[PDB]
């Protein structure tokens, strides 16, 4: 029911956008970016990975990878919802200039729209595939 | 007339006792069925009694020094009187110098027995209101909240002084009107905290900081007010908010305890679901777990009920000793944890208030008669009340029920066999209306005299000192029992009984000792043959009290399943407080009934008053329910329909607790409620009840 | 030139006129000109010995002094998809290397050969290989996090004392003129804490009507008291924060609140910063008294003391050490009144890259002095450039040993500055020594690299690369020597020496430096005898001596020579010496000899002056660069031209006592020293003040202070400094 989000080009695993937030993540991260290397243009575009007490969530669109992280009792249900939310935001704003880009992380600036979307699921009062990730990895 | 004696010496003096003829011998005190026990209510109102602005003129002894009363001999000739207590002769102030026959002081006219006093010698203090918000809960029931505090403040006098708390996860002590920064102290609802902490940690008419006049800060607070928004932390998934009342709480106690000790102020708490965290705590955060119930606590499966009621005991009676009073407003549909805070108000004045959301006519209407106020623009409550019994050598007091705390006070008038809050012969009450109606008990060891003084603190400020002394004869040797049955009042002697038993119940089986009275009660003044159940007769002065027993041990006062633990607290609440007309229909339902054959008549509580052609309502104290028959189901037939309407609201005003209305018919789900107050049954119970009257005592 | 041997008792006027240029390497034409530029890294030997033996034997220290994010006039930006770094030893591809194969070139640190790949290309004429100063784009694999955005949290001091001093008033007011120009995007956050007794932070949200102040009460268990509106973005938040510094000096004014709680504030701080990290401003004005962290009062010394330093506490130290582990720099502002035991409270910039700022009996009414300083050391603090969670790693080539760092940092691993902030106003200093002979070698690098975000989210590195020779000749090693580097270099070891000893101890050390360099150099070739490069030697080490940092018979005090420490371990080479030994000027008579090319402007270029009161004159106007401040001396019988042309007064009596600034008058004498001023203040980002309250009896004649070639009472004059060098290398 926390969060970690990141945005990434499927093809190179290039990030693109992300947040994060503490007050671990050290190791969440490392494997956030053994995924992103992984997914190539056969991956499924949506699927859901268990990972003992989290649970990963991602979609793909346009070449365009788009995880989430959180508890495994966070709902499944809204966490694809979430991705959703800033797969058309991302791509109405940026979805043009993503397979031209070098930068790690050239749209920082991101991070306004992501952690203002991120509180409006992390709320209860303001309301597919499934595989263990260490397959994948 | 015994009725009429009734009637008139409630209306006069506020009291209603069981027995009003006293057993003259020790033979006959030691074999009372009921006790000698008064339904004594300190400030009742009537037709305008003048104020007294002199001193009260006590007795010039020191153990007794007794009021002024119409009880004692006077002698206008040698300026001197008789004290009927401890028969000492006292001599008259100077102010009453010019005493003479035909222009007597009030205080000896039997008229004036019960009188008030007007002490007017310090600088009146004023009163204090702390309010103390709950922010976890929905935008509609925390804007409804906050728009029903700021009405009450603009009802408050503009001497008063008012302060702000809000909580949540955290506790914000508010800092009123500091300029154009609005500041306030916050604290974790995690730990507790004495009020010498917090004075520490915090820091002409008096006002602190966080307590300032409302003339001067009721415009920042009406904003402030406004601009309270719900708790900022998230909630996550599958989650309870984190709610810390039992810290807020002993802060607000420990504010005022460290700022205005043993003066008049309400602690005003309003909740929107149960306490989360912290000392006080009623259930987890886990919404997978419930919050107990009776089932629950019966079994052992409610870890937090006694280490949380031990918490608002503390605060209860901290609150109690300092005299501040502590108001519960409690609106959700999930319990509040009312059992674990209900000694708060119970022990103080405080009122308790039990709701489904802020945003109803439910709890609107019902918060603003709080600040009801009579022919002069004053709050209908008093503050700090000091009640001191003064009784004849003859008579000991067992004890009090009710909204008091003792005082732990000793003398020749304390009885050794302690009932309730007993041992004292004074007790403080911090906070009374024109209703709060105490139960005193009292055991002997012609004319018996008792006398009540109560000082407390108006709504104005002024001290008011309230004397009521009562008589009643002494058996007389040749005619004992015949003269004390005759006496008896069924009504009083039910609810003093049913004070007894819920006592009991909820200081933990009571059902039988509530049937070991009632049976030794048909015994010794019944009429009957020995082993002839169809002998039994009951005069018309006993013939009631077996039905208002019958009704006692099937109430939800008594019978605590299919309730709620927060219900049960609540009933029993109202119960321990209301004079004798209203205590008789919690127990008794009054029941009307509506038809083209008749004007409205009142019907017995029995299935066989529900008829089909027929409109009933039933006036329980806490709700109002109006049932339509299968036939009426569906100008003359809009009499029917709004004749029982029309009746509702007039007695949906009055009281203060706004009871719960409810328009039902036969088949609707909300007709249960008539189905289970009316009606193993009477008839059964009274069969079995005459077949242990008429064999072995 | 000169490979000539100097007499210091015969000349004694070798101080040249133009400022002092850093020695040239003894290098072939074609791979000085690469070289880095001396503003940026320096070292102390421009020659390095090839053993350590020969090092000992010259008795001077080898170290390395940089400045490493100085602000450049040009900065190439490689953005190679691919950082071509050694093998071995990740030593970056710098135009030291030795390309061979076309295809294969040789590490100048660590000597393997490495392949040159095809994104390379003519290999050496890549940008990598002809600039030693450059930066790149760090790829993905360089950052433990994305980038963080530039996170400001300003924390006040609102006691009693602090409200009576008035700085508040000042420093929201820059604030709010700079609120445009901090460096950051749309992700930039701000913050704001007061505190006194208790803690108040402060929310600010779109929705209410004004900030909110909460305040936390419980010292010892500090705590958050709101998740969202503490920290607010400056972008969408602007209305809302201007309003609270416009509204801050006026909450205060009425204050009892006599005692301040530095400590558990600075941990609120941190708790608060702790998620993202960032710049923590912190302005005391007292001693912390309350709570945890609280410091004992000390007596100031006197001109009578001898000389008998070190914290009192570790709590700072420790702080300091968690706001690195959070990439949270802390940035000390001391304007106090009274002793505040600054040897303590500057551990929570020292141990995390931050930095110092004094500002000695502050007051916005009685000093207008240290009120101007304030406001223009803000302007430089709050518009300069800013990396935030950087590291820096200090390489060199194998033999050579770095054992000893010098600045504001957090060493992790040796050779592995964690810079929690790095600022272009930074400067650090090395140590090193010849582990292993350098008989292979006849060149040896040096490399520092900054990894760091910048304020627009972009990790990046920044590189310079340094190349000097191997020498093995005793003359050789005193002919490539930097009298300034060394002076530098040793100000930082006497720093050392006065917490880990004493100030007699770092006092000697000083002094023993000169002695053994030249008996040295004396035992290997009557009168004081040093070679070309070392004839400044005992003239910069005993204005060393004098400065406010190692001074004894004077009547300065404790905070005041913290401070200067403080200075001497964070400032560059050229501000260090140009606060040890000012430059003094003659202003009462430029004329056309200047800089008289930039276009319109002619720029008088005066002699430099030796600091004796024998070249001052009571006839004329002395200015004195003092590196930070500009104190105008005029004389007493000073000419009526300087007078009313100049001063705008009519006589020296009407000169005004406290005088913030010259008046820029319609006469051409005015304009002559406006330009000289106005070129002096060109030459640095930091402005400088300049006050010609240095009369001839302002009670303020600290001007005389910098003479150190002087005698006082209790200090040697420089001659009497040589004198009893020579006593001692021939003993
Ligand atoms: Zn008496
Ligand atoms: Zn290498």
């Amino acid at each position: 029911m926390v969060l970690l989000t990141m945005i990434a080009r499927v093809a190179d695993g290039l990030p693109l956008a992300a947040s994060m937030q503490e007050d671990d993540l050290q190791q969440y991260q490392s494997q956030a970016k053994q995924l992103f290397r992984k997914l190539n243009e056969q991956s499924p575009t949506r699927c859901t990975l268990e990972a003992g007490a989290m649970t990963f969530h991602y979609i793909i669109e346009q070449g365009v990878c788009y995880l989430v992280l959180c508890e495994a009792a966070f709902p499944k249900k809204l966490a694809f919802a979430y991705l959703e939310d800033l797969h058309s935001e991302f791509d109405e704003q940026h979805g043009k200039k993503v397979p031209t880009v070098s930068r790690p992380y050239s749209f920082i600036e991101f991070d306004t729209f992501i952690q203002k979307t991120k509180k409006l699921y992390i709320d209860s009062r303001a309301r597919i595939m499934v595989a263990n990730i260490e397959e994948v990895l | 007339t015994y009725l009429e004696f009734i009637q008139q010496n409630e209306e006069r003096d506020g009291v209603r006792f069981s027995w009003n003829v006293w057993p003259s011998s020790r033979l006959e005190a030691t074999r009372m069925v009921v006790p000698v026990a008064a339904l004594f209510t300190p400030l009742k109102e009537r037709p305008d009694l003048p104020p007294i602005q002199y001193e009260p003129v006590l007795c010039s002894r020191t153990t007794c020094r007794a009021v002024l009363n119409p009880l004692c001999q006077v002698d206008y000739r040698a300026k001197l009187w008789a004290c009927n207590f401890c028969y000492q002769r006292n001599q008259f102030p100077p102010s009453y110098a010019g005493i003479s026959e035909l222009n007597q002081p009030a205080e000896l006219l039997p008229q004036f027995s019960s009188i008030e006093y007007v002490v007017l010698r310090g600088p009146q203090m004023p009163l204090i209101f702390l309010y103390v918000v709950d922010t976890c809960m929905e935008d509609e029931d925390l804007q409804a909240l906050k728009e029903s505090m700021q009405m009450s403040l603009s009802l408050l006098p503009p001497t008063a002084l008012v302060g702000l708390i809000t909580f949540g996860r955290m506790v914000q002590v508010h800092e009123l009107g500091c300029e154009g920064i609005s500041k306030s102290y916050v604290f974790r609802g995690t730990k507790d905290l004495s009020a010498k902490q917090l004075q520490e940690m915090l820091g002409p008419p008096p006002s602190n900081r966080f307590l300032q006049p409302v003339q001067k800060i009721d415009m920042n607070l009406t904003d402030l007010l406004g601009e309270l928004q719900r708790d900022p932390w998230p909630v996550p998934q599958g989650k309870r908010p984190l709610r810390s009342s039992g810290v807020a709480l002993s802060i607000a106690v420990g504010l005022l305890e460290c700022t205005f000790p043993n003066t008049g102020a309400r602690i005003m708490m309003f909740i929107g679901g149960p306490a989360t965290q912290g000392p006080g705590m009623v259930v987890g955060d886990e919404l997978k777990t419930p919050i107990r119930s009776w089932h629950d606590i019966d079994k052992d499966n409610a870890k937090y009920v006694k280490k949380g009621t031990k918490h608002f005991e503390a605060l209860a009676n901290r609150a109690a000793t300092t005299g501040h009073v502590i108001d519960i407003y409690a609106c959700a549909l999930d319990q509040t944890g009312l059992l674990e805070m209900k000694c708060c108000p119970n022990l103080t004045g405080g009122y308790m208030v039990m709701g489904d959301s802020f945003n109803t006519s439910l709890f609107k209407q019902t918060f603003q008669r709080v600040f009801t106020k009579d022919m002069h623009g004053q709050f209908k409550m008093g503050f700090g009340g000091t009640l001191e019994i003064k009784t004849s050598r003859e008579i000991k007091i067992s004890g009090a029920i009710g909204p008091c705390v003792s005082l732990n006070s000793k003398g020749p008038c304390v009885s050794e066999n302690e009932i309730g809050t007993g041992g004292t012969c004074q007790w403080k009450i911090c906070g009374l209306s024109p209703t709060t109606t105490l139960a005193i008990y009292f055991e002997v060891v012609g004319r018996g005299a008792i006398q009540f003084v109560t000082q407390y603190q108006h709504s104005s400020g002024q001290r008011r000192i309230r004397v009521t002394t009562i008589a009643r004869n002494w058996a007389d040797a040749q005619t004992q029992i015949q003269n004390i049955a005759a006496s008896f009042d069924q009504e009083a002697a039910a609810i003093l009984m049913a004070r007894l038993a819920i006592y009991r119940a909820e200081t933990e089986d009571v059902l039988r000792w509530l049937d070991r009275q009632l049976i030794r009660l048909c015994q010794k003044f019944g009429e009957y043959h020995k082993d002839d159940p169809s002998s039994f007769r009951f005069s018309e002065t006993f013939s009631l009290y077996p039905q208002f027993m019958f009704h006692l041990r099937r109430s939800s006062f008594l019978q605590v399943f299919n309730n709620s633990p927060d219900e049960s607290s609540y009933y029993r609440h109202h119960f321990m407080r209301q004079d004798l007309t209203q205590s008789l229909i919690m127990i008794q339902p009054i029941l009307y009934a509506y038809s083209f054959s008749g004007p409205p008549e009142p019907v017995l509580l029995d299935s066989s008053s529900i008829l089909a052609d027929r409109i009933l309502l039933m006036d329980t104290f806490f709700q109002i329910l109006i049932y339509h028959g299968e036939t009426i189901a569906q100008e003359n037939f809009r009499h029917l329909l709004q004749a029982p309407v029309d009746d509702a609201q007039e007695i949906l005003h009055s009281r203060f607790p706004m009871p719960r209305y409810i328009d039902t018919e036969h088949g609707g789900s909300q007709a249960r409620f008539l189905l289970s107050k009316v009606n193993v049954s009477l008839q059964v119970f009274m069969d079995h009840l005459k077949k242990l009257a008429v064999s072995s005592a | 030139e000169g490979l000539r041997v100097v007499n210091l008792l015969q000349e004694r006027n070798m101080l040249p006129s133009t400022p002092l240029k850093p020695p040239v390497p003894n290098l072939h034409e074609d791979i000085q000109k690469l070289n880095c530029n001396p503003e940026l890294f320096r070292c102390t030997l421009t020659s390095i010995p090839q053993t350590q033996a020969l090092l000992n034997k010259a008795k001077l220290p080898l170290g390395l002094l940089l400045h490493p994010f100085k602000d450049l006039v040009q900065l190439p930006v490689v953005t190679s998809s691919t950082i071509v770094r050694c093998r071995s030893c990740r030593t970056y591809i710098n135009p030291f290397v030795s390309f061979l194969d076309q295809r294969r070139w040789k590490c100048n640190l660590c000597y393997r050969v490495n392949d040159v790949p095809e994104e390379f290309l003519e290999p050496h004429r890549r940008p990598e290989v002809q600039n030693a100063t450059i930066e790149f784009m760090a790829p993905s694999e360089y950052m433990l996090r994305p980038p963080q955005p530039p996170v400001y949290l300003f924390v006040f001091d609102v006691s009693h004392n602090a409200v009576e001093t008035g700085y508040l008033n000042s420093v929201c007011q820059s604030l709010l003129d700079n609120l445009d120009l901090l460096p950051g995007n749309t992700r930039t956050k701000i913050g704001f804490i007061t505190f006194d007794s208790t803690i108040h932070f402060y929310g600010l949200q779109e929705s209410l009507s004004q900030p909110q102040m909460l305040i936390v009460s419980d010292i010892e268990d500090v705590f958050i008291p709101m998740p969202e509106n503490l920290l607010v973005n400056l972008n969408e938040s602007k209305e809302l924060v201007q309003d609270l510094l416009k509204t801050l000096p006026q909450m205060f004014t009425k204050t009892l609140e006599t005692q301040s709680a530095l400590g558990p504030a600075l941990q609120a701080a941190f708790k608060l910063m702790s998620p993202t990290g960032g710049r923590m401003s912190v302005f005391q004005t007292q001693l912390p008294t309350l709570g945890v962290g609280a410091l004992k009062p000390r007596e100031e010394p006197n001109h009578r003391s001898s000389a008998k330093m070190t914290p009192s506490t570790d709590f700072y130290k420790k702080l300091a050490l968690d706001c690195s582990g959070q990439q949270v720099a802390v940035d000390l502002f001391l304007l106090s009144g009274q002793y505040s035991d600054l040897a303590s409270l500057g551990c929570i910039s020292r141990y995390s890259a931050g930095s110092v700022y004094y500002y000695p009996s502050y007051h916005h009414q009685h000093n207008p002095v240290q009120v101007q300083k304030l406001q223009k050391e803000l302007q430089r603090y709050l518009t300069r450039k800013i990396g935030f969670e950087a590291v820096m790693r200090i390489r060199c080539t194998k033999g050579l040993s770095i054992h000893t760092f010098h600045g504001n940092f957090f060493v992790r691993s040796t050779d592995l500055l964690s810079l929690p902030n790095v600022n272009p106003d930074a400067g650090y200093a090395v140590q090193m020594s010849v582990e292993e002979s350098l008989t292979d070698t006849q060149l040896v690098s040096f490399q520092s690299a900054l990894l760091y975000t910048s304020s627009k989210g972009e990790r990046r590195i920044r590189v310079h690369t340094l190349c000097l020779p191997v020498v093995s000749t005793l003359n050789d090693v005193f002919l490539g020597a930097d009298v300034q580097a060394i002076s530098g270099l040793l100000a930082n070891m006497a720093v050392d020496r006065s917490m880990t000893a004493s100030l007699s101890d770092a006092r000697d050390a000083l002094v023993n430096a000169v002695i053994d360099s030249l008996s040295a150099y004396r035992s290997s070739v009557p009168g004081l005898m040093v070679p070309f490069s070392l004839r400044l030697f005992p003239l910069f080490v005993l204005a060393l001596l004098k400065q406010k940092s190692f001074q004894t018979g004077t009547n300065a005090r404790l905070d005041e020579r913290i401070f200067a420490m403080c200075q001497v371990k964070n400032q560059p080479l050229v501000y260090l010496m140009l606060t040890t030994h000012p430059s003094l000027y003659r202003v009462d008579n430029l004329s056309d000899e200047g800089a008289l090319n930039i276009s319109d402007r002619t720029i008088p270029q005066p002699p430099i002056l030796q600091l004796s009161v024998e070249k001052l004159s009571r006839d004329g106007a002395f200015l004195m660069d003092a590196g930070s401040v500009l104190m105008l001396w005029v004389g007493k019988n000073c000419t009526q031209n300087f007078l009313s042309q100049v001063l705008g007064v009519q006589n020296y009596a009407s000169i005004p006592q406290p005088m913030t600034d010259l008046p820029e008058l319609d006469t051409p004498e005015s304009a002559r020293i406006i330009a000289f001023i106005s070129w002096l203040r060109e030459q640095r980002p930091f402005f400088p003040i300049l006050y010609v309250i240095a009369d001839e009896s302002p009670m303020k004649a600290n001007f005389l202070q910098n003479m150190i070639e002087d005698r006082t009472e209790s200090a040697l004059s420089y001659y009497e400094f040589l004198l009893h060098i020579q006593q001692q290398v021939n003993k």
